[PDB]
This record gives structure tokens, C-alpha cells and sequence, in this order.
């Protein structure tokens, strides 16, 4: 995900390396960013 | 309880949470989270204290910098007693269901 | 452009309005958390309008004059008796914001929900818009309105040491009457929590 | 490309308007998770020193880079060059922690020594900005001890940012910021 | 929730009483193997030190862990700085043994050498605390020698423990007990 | 003969209980009438124990000492600020009365719920055992434990001019100690409202 | 079972890197702290 070159798996266990996140129960800025709007608002001519 | 079996009493237990003194008297405890008991054929009681705060962890020491408790205080009243002057009450404590404990570290004491 | 608001038994009506501007978020995020054990309630009647007063934009005002409102704020109807009454609390804020001169009037504003604002420099205004926000131009819109989520380091937060929103309003363009406009413009806010939640009372004062 | 402007919602006109065509991007570089992951220098401290990545300077590129986020989150690699045992101990440990060999302690091997640190504080997301100038003491990943620490450093993993805030650029007084650049 | 205390049954309320809800626990850092395996400093000897558990200070998290079992199994694995050459020993042999390589001797490399042990006491778990203030001298894992040894570490492994003891932390003079926590 | 009454978060627990006795009906009648346009709504925060103190019962204490409370009395929890919030609001009462002597101890009482209680004549109170009642008998239980619905003329009553019921506690013996028993007994009450309903809001004192 | 980070094997035998167990022929306190009694001694009202 983010810099890491190894094309090798990690010698340590997942659990090591990193904390380990949990769950309970680009997000919203790209959801955002997807919605501009591109067109024209008017009637185009030639 | 310990007392004998002439002798009948009533308490309170309850939460005060932080950010406010906690209650001189039952009255004003009986807003809080409480439990109230008296005693009878069975003489012991046993009630969960909430882990409640804004992070979900808290720590275990006390910084010197914190004037008031973070986590609050808990307040064990008498409402009343029979005949029970002199009369004691032991009290024990342990882990809940729930309670968990994390990251090790060596503080010496 | 007619948008009718009601929040509890409360409304806001508005004939010229540009739309809502939801920020950061769509919906509130969970509400039961771990940290609570599940002693949390939501709060029907809190969540209502209530109105307060900002500032009063005239001409002499320059580009740059801006004005902070932290929120949650002294309140005393049922959502400031809560505050006393639980040590945890969370909510959302749905803010709307009225400036009404004539259509004559010139110049424009920007509304913003600031989450943690703590002395923004003067040059970092020019990238205010990053955060939420309406422009108010008397050419067309008198109202500004927003809607944001409850944001914070902890899923329950303490109103008293903490307030994760701040209103700030800037202005952008300073105001010109023409004439034809308003001599000065008032600015006001009607404000309502969205989604309270508390947990944790408190004793009394007896 | 016309608009009402106090809507707010994004409006991204294109080239195709008077026949150009948009071209294909590649924004690799500028992906959050891979523009923070990277050392930054921190001045030490002769003994202790808490790990707090506010310790950053602000126009360092990871440090300006951190604070436009009101929340963030990330693990934290560390690279030091220490005389001594470099000891350390978890957030919200006491100070009379770091003097104890039991907690994790790497012995002295040149020329430096580098660590993997877990995010250890309590809060969900900690935060650059704090309304309440000083930050609250529970934003820290911990702190380190030796006999002396002669540099430090910050490594951010899995970086994690929400809520942006204002970057700002140097402000020239010519028409440009004129700099010399790298020429043969 | 009322019930006879005299019974020693465990009983556990629930905030469910008045309308709470119980939440999700992850005690992953309390577990005895877990939370006891890490290295510990012991204050050596200059040359021979016999390898014991006891000899932690009762104070530190892996001392006062420990002391809170009667009866307690693990590896070992030590960590050592010194001079020469370490000879190592196997439990109840004589003390006389320490200068004969042929014994487990590891020659000095820097900045230090760390070993694993096994288990060699012939006792089927060893026990903090015995009646009989003295430990018989079969508990330990044996001894280690060198010309010099400046630094001595212990690290369990596979640790068990059984009949837990009294744990005891710092007593306060005023309500709390007051310390000075890392803050920026 | 154990009982545990929870209302709220709150609790009470009795070992010697004769039961609870339900007044003139067994749950409410309709809440929502014709009169309020469905502008009512259901309180649920305010149910929930409050205690307060009675009188000291005696051995001087003759036949026919009695003790008035009038309900609703003062009361500074959540349901005490309901009363200044709201002009209209309907309950019912579930009220708990507590002296607790020895079992040494002799002489009885009795606890009732009288609607509409003024100025009752001595000899009436013969009688008083038409309303919901229970004796508390030192020999037996120490524990008075009772349930009524919201009674009225009107639907919706308004507290400040009207008090619907009345808690009378009468001396049906006199207490006897024989040595054994207590000095004297302290009579308490343990009172929750139940199904709580309010309308009309009043404006604030700002 | 411990703190161990490898995701891979031990370059050494399970035999020599640990001592091996035998056999002849939280165990009690999580069997213990499982019968712990929740419920309400007495009837519930409300």
C-alpha cells in the first residue's frame, strides 16, 4: 500500500510488523471529486 | 454483610462520572447509575462498575498533572440501619467480564 | 428555489436558496461503541433550531474580516440542560446562515464548519474552502446552509474541555450598496444538533 | 462552462469545451499512503525524547504534508544513532519506565539502530489541531532514552489522513519565487 | 443483583441491570505467556551467576508477574555482555564443571551473545515461593561463567503459572497516587 | 419472598414482601384523546425511584395519627423539570413505603393511595381501607408496596392547580417495643412515576 | 503462543530450539470465570 519493495513475504507474522486493526458495528474526497460536473449548462452551438 | 442476624441494613452504590463533584449525599447520588440492596438470608452483592469514557482505553497510572480523577469517582452510601451499630461490611473486587488489559510495560515499582 | 428545513417541531423556509452542502460525510458514523458498554441514549427533543446573531457586515468590513462561533454554545433550552446533566455527549450540526439585504447589494460571503480551529493565519484564508462551505451573494442567495457529521479523536466527547465545530464566516468581497441596496446587512444563524446522544449523568447540586 | 459558484459542489470543466482532448493520468506520487512513507530528520533531545510526530518542522515535506490532516493515523518506524541502550517504553507508561531493561531495549550496534513501532495510543485517531495551542498529552507513540541520541527519525506506515487543512507555499515579493535549479 | 456472599461463586453483574450493554473485549496483552516474555535486567555477578528466575527484582513487570504464581514452567533465554569466554552449565551439575569448554561456551563476539535454554530442572514445575524464605537449591537452570560478565537478561518462554498469589501495587499517602505522565 | 422492582435504571429489593397491589386497574387507560390534537409525547428518562422521608413512629403515637403527602410533591430530577416545561402531563404512581423496626417489634400500619384527598373527618378513616392499600405489620413484612393509574376529571391534568393523589399513612396500632424490638421505627418512601405524558411546552424565563 | 513475529519455519528443530514435553497417563480459572452467575436473584419488575 504504501512504499514497500519486496516482492517476498515479510519474515515476521502480520500480527508483529503492525498493530493489528479491528472493526465495529479515496473514501469520501475521490466519491467527491468524482462527481464534478463536466458539461456544458447551456444549449451548445456549432 | 457481616452482621448478626438481629441486625438489618440498606445501601447504595453508585457511578459518579467526571467533570462534576462527586455526591455528599444518597439524594443526590440517586441521579447517577446506582444499585440499592438491604440485607437478608443472602449476605453478599456484587455490582459492575461501567467502563464508560471517550477513548476506548484509559490509562492504568495516575499523572501527576491530573488534579481530578479522568475516569470519576464511585460513592458507597448507608440509607438506613436496624440495630446495626458496630456492624461491618466487607468488600472485594475483580475483574469483570469485559475487562481487558493491554500493553506491558515495566514501571518498577 | 423553495427548501423547507424542519428539525423537531421547528422550521426554516426559504424562497432563494442554492441547496444544502453536506460535509464529510452523508450519515453519522456507529453510535454504540465499545467505550460506553451500551449506556448511551439518543435524545428526541434536543434536536431543534435555535437562533443567534453574528455580526453586522457594512461596507468599511475589508476582505479578510472573519468571525469565529463555537458551537456547541451557551444554550439555554433543553440541549443546554443536557450538557449539565450528562459527561458525554456527541451530535452532528445543521447550520444554516441568513444575511438579507436587497438584490441591489454587492459583494459575497463564505460560510464555513471549521472542524478543531485553533488561529488559522492570514494567508491560510485564501485556502479556507477547503472545508465545507456556501457562498452567500446577495446577487442570488440569502441563505447559506450546511450540514456536517460529529468529528473528534474519541466517539464521545466532553463539551466542556472540547468543541470540535467552529462556525466562521468570512468576507470575501466587501459590500457595496449602489444605492439601491441595503445601507448595512445583518447576519444571523439558525442552528439545530442533529443525532445527540448522552450517556454518564451526573449528580445534582442538592 | 457555466455555474451557480455558491453551490460549492465541485464543477470540473475540461479541454473537450473548445476541442481539446484530456489526457491520461498517473497520480502514483501524490497517493497519501506513499508520499508520507519516508524519513524525517528531528532535532533529539541528550536523554529522553517522546515520540510525537508534531516534532516534525512545519515546511519539512513530511511535515507540512502531516499537518494539513486534522486526523490522522499511521504506524511509525524510527531510525536513531545513540551511544548507549536505547530503551522504549508504550504510551502512557511513566517516565520512571525507560530506565528498565525489561522493557524493549536494543543494545548499541553501529552505525545506527532502526525500530518498528505499533500505534500505541489510546484514541481511535489522533489529530494535528486540538481545540481546547498545546496538544493533549495522550498524542504520542511513547518515548525512547539512552545515554545520548545524536539524530532521529520519523518513518510514517500506513498512513491515514482525514479532514484536510490549509498548505501553504512561500510567498514571493517578484512576480515569480525564483530559485536556482539543478543544472550542469 | 443480590446473592450470598458467603458462597465464594463468582458473580459477575452486567450493566445490562440498568439497561446498559456489555461491549467487546480483547485481552490479547494480559495473557501469561504473552505479557512474560521479554527480556528483564538482573544485576550480575562478576563471574559465576547461577541462572534464576527469583533473582528479577520483585518490583519490575516481569519480577512481579512472576511472584504472583506458586508454581510456574518456562524456557529461558538470556542475554549476556561479557569478557572471554561464557561457559554455560545444566542444572545440578558441579560447580567445578564452569571451566571446561566442552561444556556450552560461546566465545565473545560483540556487542553481546544471547542464548536459549532449555528447561532442566528435574523438578516437574519449579515455585516461587516453598515451604520449608531459603528456594531448595534445585530450582534453577543451571549457571554461566566468564572472565567478566557486565549485563545478564532473562526472557521466558512458553511460560505457565498456577495458584495465583497476592499482587500488590504502590500504596498513596493522599487519594490518588500521583504521577508525572509524557505529555508534549 | 423475594422481590426486585426495577423502573429506570433504578432498582429496590425486598426480602419480606407480602406483594403489590394494584389500585381501581390493572394498566392505563387511553393517553392519547381527542383534546390534545396528538400533540402529546412520552417521557421516558423521567420514570424512575425517588426517595423521601415521612415521619418517626413512636409508641406515643396514638390511634389515628396520619401523615399527608400530596403527589406530585417537589422534586428536582428530570420529572421536577418536566412540570416547569410542560403545562399539561399525565402519570400514574408506584409508590413503595419502607419502616423497618426488628421483628421484635409490635403496633401495624397502614399506607393508602387516596384520590382526592381534603380534609378527611376522624371517623372516615375507619373506612380508609376502601382505597388501595397495604398494612405493614413489624411481626411480618416491612415493605408497603402500591400501583395506581392517572385518575381525573380530565385527560391531561396540570399540576400546579391540581394534586390527584394524596399518600396517607395511618397508625392502625401503636408500636410496642417489649424490649426487644427497635426504639422507634423511621417511615420512608420509595415513589416512581409511571407512564408519564406531556404537552404544551412553555417558553423559556430568557 | 508467546510473542513469536516469524511467519516463517524455525530454522531449527522443534526439538532443540525448545525443551520437549511429555505426557502421563485457562484449564481452571477461565472455567472458573465462565459459570460467574449475571442474572437477578429475585423476580424483575419493569
Amino acid at each position: 500500500s504504501g512504499n514497500t519493495g519486496s516482492i517476498i513475504n515479510n519474515y515476521y507474522m502480520q500480527q508483529y510488523q503492525n498493530s493489528m486493526d479491528t472493526q465495529l458495528g479515496n473514501d469520501w474526497f475521490s466519491k467527491l471529486a468524482s462527481s464534478a460536473f463536466s458539461g456544458l449548462f447551456g444549449a451548445l452551438l456549432a | 454483610f457481616t452482621g448478626p442476624t438481629d441486625a438489618k441494613a440498606r445501601y447504595m452504590i453508585a457511578y459518579a462520572p467526571p467533570g462534576m463533584e462527586p455526591p455528599k449525599t444518597p439524594e443526590a447520588a440517586a441521579h447517577c447509575i446506582h444499585a440499592e440492596w438491604d440485607t437478608g438470608l443472602n449476605s453478599k452483592f456484587t455490582f459492575s462498575i461501567p467502563y464508560l469514557s471517550a477513548a476506548d482505553y484509559a490509562y492504568t497510572a495516575s499523572d501527576a498533572a491530573e488534579t481530578t480523577n479522568v475516569q470519576g469517582w464511585v460513592c458507597l452510601f448507608q440509607i438506613t440501619h436496624g440495630k446495626a451499630e458496630g456492624d461491618a461490611l466487607v468488600v472485594l473486587a475483580s475483574a469483570g467480564k469485559d475487562f481487558e488489559l493491554r500493553l506491558p510495560v515495566d514501571a518498577r515499582q | 428555489r423553495i427548501l423547507t428545513t424542519r428539525n423537531g417541531h421547528t422550521t426554516s423556509t426559504t424562497q432563494s436558496s442554492v441547496g444544502i452542502t453536506h460535509g464529510y460525510a452523508t450519515a453519522e458514523d456507529f453510535v454504540n461503541g465499545p467505550n460506553t458498554s451500551g449506556l448511551e441514549t439518543r435524545v428526541v427533543q434536543a434536536e431543534r433550531f435555535f437562533k443567534t446573531h453574528l455580526f453586522d457586515w457594512v461596507t468599511s468590513d475589508p476582505f479578510g474580516r472573519y468571525y469565529l462561533l463555537e458551537l456547541p454554545t451557551d444554550h439555554k433550552g433543553v440541549y443546554g440542560s443536557l450538557t449539565d446533566s450528562y459527561a458525554y455527549m456527541r451530535n452532528g450540526w445543521d447550520v444554516e446562515v441568513t444575511a438579507v439585504g436587497n438584490q441591489f447589494n454587492g459583494g459575497c460571503l463564505l460560510v464555513a464548519m471549521v472542524p478543531e480551529l485553533c488561529s488559522i493565519e492570514q494567508r491560510e484564508l485564501f485556502q479556507l474552502t477547503l472545508f465545507p462551505h456556501q457562498f452567500i451573494n446577495p446577487r442570488t442567495n440569502m441563505t447559506a446552509h450546511i450540514k456536517v457529521p460529529f468529528v473528534g479523536v474519541n466517539r464521545y466527547d466532553q463539551y466542556k474541555v472540547h468543541k470540535p465545530w467552529t462556525l466562521v464566516v468570512m468576507v470575501v468581497a466587501p459590500l457595496t450598496v449602489n444605492t439601491e441596496g441595503a445601507p448595512q446587512i445583518k447576519v444571523y444563524a439558525n442552528i439545530a444538533p442533529t443525532n445527540v446522544h448522552v450517556a454518564g449523568e451526573f449528580p445534582s447540586k442538592e | 462552462t457555466t455555474s451557480t459558484g455558491e453551490s460549492a459542489d465541485p464543477v470540473t470543466a475540461t479541454v473537450e469545451n473548445y476541442g481539446g482532448e484530456t489526457q491520461v493520468q498517473r497520480r502514483h506520487h501524490t497517493d497519501v499512503s506513499f508520499i508520507l512513507d519516508r524519513f524525517v530528520k528531528v532535532t533529539p533531545k541528550d536523554s529522553i525524547n517522546v515520540l510525537d510526530l508534531m516534532q516534525t518542522p512545519s515546511h519539512t515535506l513530511v511535515g507540512a504534508l502531516l499537518r494539513t490532516a486534522t486526523y490522522y493515523f499511521a504506524d511509525l518506524e524510527v531510525a536513531v544513532k545513540h551511544k548507549g541502550d536505547l530503551t522504549w517504553v508504550p504510551n502512557g507508561a511513566p517516565v520512571a519506565a525507560l530506565d528498565n531493561t525489561t522493557n524493549p531495549t536494543a543494545y548499541h550496534k553501529a552505525p545506527l539502530t532502526r525500530l518498528a513501532l505499533p500505534y500505541t495510543a489510546p484514541h481511535r485517531v489522533l489529530a494535528t489541531v486540538y481545540n481546547g495551542r498545546p496538544l493533549p498529552t495522550s498524542f504520542n507513540y511513547g518515548a525512547i532514552k539512552a545515554t545520548r541520541v545524536t539524530e532521529l527519525l520519523y518513518r510514517m506506515k500506513r498512513a491515514e489522513t482525514y479532514c484536510p487543512r490549509p498548505l501553504l507555499a512561500v510567498h514571493p515579493s517578484a512576480a515569480r519565487h525564483k530559485q536556482k535549479i539543478v543544472a550542469p
